[PDB]
RNA sequence: GAAAUUGUUGAAAGGGAAGGGCAUUUGAUCAGACAU
RNA sequence: GGAAUACUGCCAGCUGGGACUGAGGACUGCGACGUAAGUCAAGGAUGCUGGCAUAAUGGUUAUAUGCCGCCCGUCUUGAAACACGGACCAAGGAGUCUAACGUCUAUGCGAGUGUUUGGGUGUAAAACCCAUACGCGUAAUGAAAGUGAACGUAGGUUGGGG
RNA sequence: AAAUAUGUAAGAAGUCCUUGUUACUUAAUUGAACGUGGACAUUUGAAUGAAGAGCUUUUAGUGGGCCAUUUUUGGUAAGC
């Protein structure tokens, strides 16, 4: 599987990991690759007032954020935050922001060749919907 | 191009396998169709009649689809193309073609008859 | 569960405050003389469903029957060697076990004491009159399944190295 | 220099050396464990009429429970019964030990399966020939992901004397795969029975034989 | 040939045998428990502490206890799927059980301690 | 269109559906649309949809309400944050620095209401209030906010 | 200039009937393998 | 008294008769045998010795012969049916289209997103370019008048995991 | 008053110890419910099995059924 089709360069990062990944040992991999197949629902979208919410504190934020889809703009009047983490892409306001900031829009890949090992790399993905339920019946959920 | 024995170990069904009834009534024609109704004694199989075919009966991958005697086959078609094949050998080898002329056909033979190639369509015209 | 024994005063049925369950046997074998004594076993028959103490102090070859302690119909003919008799004494110890636990005419199943098997003939008196004093005329020959048995130690010696060796048992017979 | 292709090999030779005189140190010796005991327990039921009794002597093993019929068509709890004592081909066949939630299983399947009672040689063939692995047989080799213990000859140094840590070594054998009857057939009518012949029931002894013609 | 709510229990709610009538005030007194696995027994002296027919014989646990007789609940779950439907008994019908085995939970525990001087 | 149907052009003498135990026209489908009301096939899921599935509220003979909206929660992006700009100094007070006016020509741009956080300085130029939390928010942080009579 | 279908030549088979399916005998016919 | 056979076993004890089967550099790795170089077989299938044949061997095919096989499609619990359709060939014939929607899955953007009619232009139904709009979405709840969110957490912890 | 079938429970997140929270009712050092700190789990009857397991959406057909063995209802009976 981990398949998804298309964007062949999207196709070859699936590979630099499947590249790594059963070689490598770890984790933060086998946990990447798994990811790097998902499809675009269940995919959330985390937004940099989440990248930020997540990163400090948390009681670590030397770590680089590994969102690995999109990454939204948001407007969070101030703060952030200045840290390395990206993947899939990056919305505007995002990278620019982030820009502001600033670390460094990781690209999935550089952050591999870096991220080597894993260390300090905080996985952060989440969200539901978009759809609610089924079935409004109950009552419970709506429409 | 050592072939495995599989010459006649190729595969069972030497035998047309062909529609149902059509083995008679008059405008019943090609093939396997299975007939595919709601009492025809062959999709069920009780014992005698067709005999339907289905994967299983397939033919062994290491003496697959070449298969020939010799091996493989190409309808080398335009002396190219009739090479396409030059450095390859044996296995693989080529046929002319339906289309083909006359002229251009002595060529694609000679051609190739140096070239080291075998052809099928050994002839033709 | 459950393990060893031993008993001795009747034949059989004892022991009780706690109690038994089951079968001390021994295989109740025979039969002396000639051709007498013998296995008849009545195929003059209208099938299995029968039975009752067949012994004929007769003479032999002039030997008798029965048909039930007695309320179905209850018969008694007579036999003499080879026909309503022999040839065999069972499938013993599994059928024969089968009948013995069912001489539930006295309230067992698997529950306590075993043959307890009623009155005489060399069932005791045999291994039980005298304690077969060859017991003792056991003890003299150790034999041991020994000679070639057994002969490993001057043969599969070489090859108790097989013993758990895929190994030497494998270069001959088990393969793929 | 590549002299370490003769390091590890110094070690793996002498190595595999070591772990045989093993093998060997005791699954012979232990031919004498189960000898010993063969010749005791005659004694004993000498000592028996040495006077009287004795000598009850329980058991215990049990007992290539080998399934004599089908699938088509059979029961629906003895059904399960039958999964879970696990045996899911026609003449197939585990062992399971005699443990009253192993014999109150067995009875309730009696009917339709053939609780036989294993033999030493039966089952070192019933192990050693159609008997092996989630996959064959090499030694400590494959038979040790044991680890309790390692040695075909140690697979059956338990399965045939059960207890200890044993049997989830029995959790290993894909079990049987047995020959349809080999030689003799079981007499007639099979598909019902105990006594009275057929099959469909618990011999002990001569439950070996209707095992003894397979592998 | 109809289907009221007692229906089929002329002999389930049945009663007694000599103990026909008057409810044991033991039987009233003892304790519940938030927690405490109960088990059904309806008995017809009572009437809300008859509980409707189908949870009959079936044991399970305490969730509610609103004490004032107002027995507790439990639940259990049935057939299909196990949906587990909760039902407010009274404190005359139901019964302990045979969690019993704390008692060997006990046993354990410390015949185990005992057991790590003992070993 | 290589759609899913031709791959059943062939076997089975249908598809839709199991031979001839079904397949007819407006047919089966109890009514030709939405029918079987309290009736045939009716099973809830369901209902009211101030329309059509239980009818009762209040009527009219409409017009446009207002274009309104806009949360305080973000009353800076608003539509001052472009720059942005009279930036984070303190104004100093009311006067005019730091007036962003949400609102149009026509039918509105909000009524500044949300949840939030704000922190400097903002003068708020509106009349779709409010929230009195608003206010009192904007204010929270010398805000101060003007309507239109 | 297909087919239904008809003529002729040519072969083959037939004790109330049509024609399948597996193996082969016989006859007819064909490919490969050519090893230089 | 002294054996003897019978019968039931289990050998890691010897050897005959037949049958079918051969699908990978080494290797291997497991082993044995040999006190010793090395040998088997042990493993990776089976390798050896000798003979035959310019149509020999198979492929089709039509025949005979042993055995077996009833009409399909059809709705039916129920079809060979003493149920319906069909004498025989050709060529035609049937889930499409549209509006408007549910999932789900691609792709762009992304707190935003689509140009819409309509402008600009053009090698003219093309392609490429863009307004003040609009639509949907970022707020909910009420019949309605109204009123409407923190602490993108530190008046949310609590068990959950990756 | 059976047999068959039918509820639960099981080793164990569990006990055992220390105290802390207020709307609860006890007169409360009364408990209740919840939570901190602390001792021991791989656990010394349960057995036997696991091609993990859990989970979410969706959308076909189907709704005329028929056989047997046992247990039965009607009916002289029934290929009812």
């Amino acid at each position: 599987t981990a398949p998804k089709s298309d964007n062949v360069y999207l196709k070859l990062l699936v590979k630099l990991y499947t590249f790594l990944a059963r070689r490598t040992d770890a984790p933060f991999n086998k946990v990447v690759l798994k990811a790097l197949f998902l499809s675009k629902i269940n995919r959330p979208p985390v937004s940099v007032s989440r990248i930020a919410r997540a990163l400090k504190q948390e009681g670590a934020a030397n770590k680089t954020v590994v969102v690995v889809g999109t990454v939204t703009d948001d407007a969070r009047i101030f703060e952030f935050p200045k840290t390395t983490v990206a993947a899939l892409r990056f919305t505007a306001g995002a990278r620019a922001k982030i820009v502001k900031a600033g670390g460094e829009c990781i690209t999935l890949d550089q952050l591999a060749v870096r991220a080597p090992k894993g260390q300090n790399t905080l996985i952060l993905r989440g969200p539901r919907n978009s759809r609610e339920a089924v079935r409004h019946f109950g009552m419970g959920p709506h429409k | 191009m050592a072939s495995l024995p599989h010459p006649k170990i190729v595969k069972k069904h030497t035998k047309k396998f062909k529609r149902h009834h059509s083995d008679r009534y008059h405008r019943v024609a090609e093939n396997w169709r299975k007939q595919k109704g709601i009492d025809s004694v062959v999709r069920r199989r009780f014992r005698g009649n067709i005999s339907q075919p289905k994967i299983g009966y397939g033919s062994n991958k290491k003496t697959k689809f070449l298969s020939p005697s010799g091996h493989k086959t190409f309808l080398v078609a335009n002396v190219k193309d009739l090479e396409t094949l030059t450095m390859h050998t044996k296995t693989y080898a080529a046929e002319i073609a339906h289309n083909i002329s006359a002229k251009n056909r002595v060529v694609i033979l000679a051609r190739a008859k140096a070239l080291g190639i075998k052809v099928t369509n050994p002839k033709g015209r | 569960m459950s393990a060893q024994k031993a008993p001795k005063w009747y034949p059989s049925e004892d022991v009780a405050a706690l109690k038994k369950t089951r079968k001390a046997a021994r295989p109740q074998k025979l039969r002396a003389s000639l051709v007498p004594g013998t296995v008849l076993i009545l195929l003059a028959g209208r099938f299995r469903g029968k039975r009752v103490v067949y012994l004929k102090h007769l003479e032999d070859n002039t030997l008798l029957i029965s048909g039930p302690f007695k309320v179905n119909g209850v018969p008694l003919r007579r036999v003499n060697a080879r026909y309503v008799i022999a040839t065999s004494t069972k499938v013993s110890v599994e059928g024969v076990n089968v009948e013995k636990f069912n001489v539930e005419y006295f309230a067992k199943e698997k529950l306590t004491k075993k043959e307890k098997k009623e009155a005489n003939l060399f069932p005791e008196q045999q291994n039980k009159e005298i304690k077969a004093e060859r017991v003792e005329d056991q003890k003299v020959v150790d034999k041991a399944l020994i000679a070639e048995i057994k002969k490993t130690p001057l043969l599969k010696q070489y090859l108790s190295a097989s013993f758990s060796l895929k190994n030497g048992d494998k270069p001959h017979m088990l393969k793929f | 220099t590549a002299e370490q292709v003769a390091a590890e090999r110094a070690a793996r030779k002498a190595a595999n050396k070591e772990k045989r005189a093993i093998i060997l140190e005791r699954n012979a010796a232990y031919q004498k464990e189960y000898e010993t005991a063969e010749r005791n327990i005659i004694q004993a039921k000498r000592d028996a009429k040495a006077a009287g009794s004795y000598y009850v002597e329980a058991q215990h093993k049990l007992v290539f429970v080998v399934r004599i019929k089908g699938i088509n068509k059979i029961p629906p709890k003895p059904r399960k019964v039958l999964q879970l004592l696990r045996l899911t081909r026609i003449n197939s066949g585990t062992f399971v030990k005699v443990t009253k939630a192993t014999l109150e299983l067995l009875k309730l399947i009696e009917p339709y399966v053939a609780y036989g009672y294993p033999s030493y040689s039966t089952i070192r063939q019933l192990v050693y020939k159609r008997g092996f692995g989630k996959i064959n047989k090499q030694r400590v080799p494959l038979s040790d992901n044991a680890y309790g213990i390692l040695s075909i000859d140690d697979l059956i140094h338990e399965i045939i004397t059960v207890g200890p840590h044993f049997k989830q070594a029995n959790n290993f054998l894909w079990p049987f795969k047995l020959s349809n009857p080999s030689g003799g057939w079981g007499v007639p009518r099979k598909f019902k029975h105990f006594i009275q012949g057929g099959s469909f029931g618990n011999r002990e002894e001569f439950i070996n034989k209707l095992v003894k013609s397979m592998n | 040939k109809s289907h009221g709510y007692r229906s089929r229990t002329r002999y389930m709610f049945q009663r007694d045998f000599r103990k026909h009538g008057a409810v044991h005030l033991s039987t009233y007194l003892k304790v519940y428990k938030v927690g405490d696995i109960v088990d059904i027994k309806a008995n017809g002296s009572i009437q809300k502490g008859m509980p409707h027919k189908f949870y009959q014989g079936k044991t399970g646990v305490v969730y509610n206890v609103t004490k004032s007789s107002v027995g507790v609940i439990i639940n259990k779950m049935v057939g299909n799927r196990y949906l587990e439907k909760r039902l407010n008994l009274r404190v005359e019908h139901i019964k302990h059980s045979k969690c019993r085995q704390e008692f060997l939970e006990r046993v354990k525990a410390n015949a185990a301690k005992r057991a790590e001087a003992k070993a | 269109m290589p759609s899913r149907f031709t791959k059943t052009r062939k076997h089975r003498g249908h598809v839709s559906a199991g031979k001839g135990r079904i397949g007819k026209h407006r047919k089966h489908p109890g009514g030709r649309g939405m029918a079987g009301g309290e009736h045939h096939h009716r099973i809830n899921m369901d209902k009211y949809h101030p329309g059509y599935f239980g009818k009762v509220g209040m009527r009219y003979f409409h017009k446009q309400q207002a274009h309104f909206w806009k949360p305080v929660l973000n009353l800076d992006k608003l539509w001052t944050l472009i720059p942005e700009d009279k930036r984070d100094q303190y104004l100093k007070s009311a006067s005019k620095e730091t007036a962003p006016v949400i609102d149009t020509l026509a039918a509105g741009y909000g009524k500044i209401l949300g949840k939030g956080r704000i922190p400097n300085v903002p003068v708020i130029v509106k009349a779709r209030f409010v929230s009195k939390l608003a206010e009192e928010k904007i204010r929270a942080a010398g805000g101060v906010v003007e309507l239109i009579a």
